[PDB]
Order: C-alpha cells, then structure tokens, then sequence
C-alpha cells in the first residue's frame, strides 16, 4: 500500500544518504593524502631528476 | 465476496488492490469452521486460544 511504501522509501533514503556521506569522506582524505603526496612528488623531482 | 458476506476483512503485510494488480506464483485458501463472536482469539498473531 502506499502509505506503507512511503514509510519504506524513507528509511531507504536514511540508509542512502549515509552511505554516500561515508564515500564522500573517504574521498575528501584521499584527496588530502593526494596533495601531501603531489608536494612529496614535486621535491623528489627536484631532489633526484 | 460477492457469494459469501464478508462479516470481516482484514490483510496483513499486503493490499488487496496490489494482489489482483500483480499475478502472485501461488493463492493459498484456508477452510475452516470458526464462531463469528470470538474475532479476538482468531488472529494471524494473538494470545487468544
């Protein structure tokens, strides 16, 4: 029934938004990590090349 | 319906227009001889005897 079904697609949504908020998070520390090693890259280029 | 007088209908974890909308694999139908006056011992879950 729909009213039903309403409840049903809200916890859905509750467990959906969560589960991106945890990808975007460990996309934001990926892209950190990602500068700290971009910055080690570009003094190992200078340094050794 | 239309032959017997429904005294009560009650469905649960289902809606009886989404039954007759989708086909469903099997149609169970239980023949039992029950007392109009006790509704509250028949239930699909309940204390009653």
């Amino acid at each position: 029934d729909v009213l039903e079904q309403d409840a049903q697609i809200d916890r859905l949504i509750n467990g959906r938004l969560t589960t991106l908020n945890a990808f975007v998070a460990q996309q934001l520390v990926r892209s950190e990590s990602a500068a700290l090693s971009a910055q080690l890259a570009k003094d190992k280029v200078n340094e050794c090349v | 319906l239309s032959l017997f007088s429904v005294n009560d209908f009650t469905c649960s974890q289902i809606s009886p227009a989404a039954i007759a909308s989708n086909c469903y694999s099997s149609l169970i139908l239980d023949y039992f001889s029950y007392p109009l006056s006790m509704k509250s011992d028949l239930s699909v879950s309940s204390a009653g005897p």
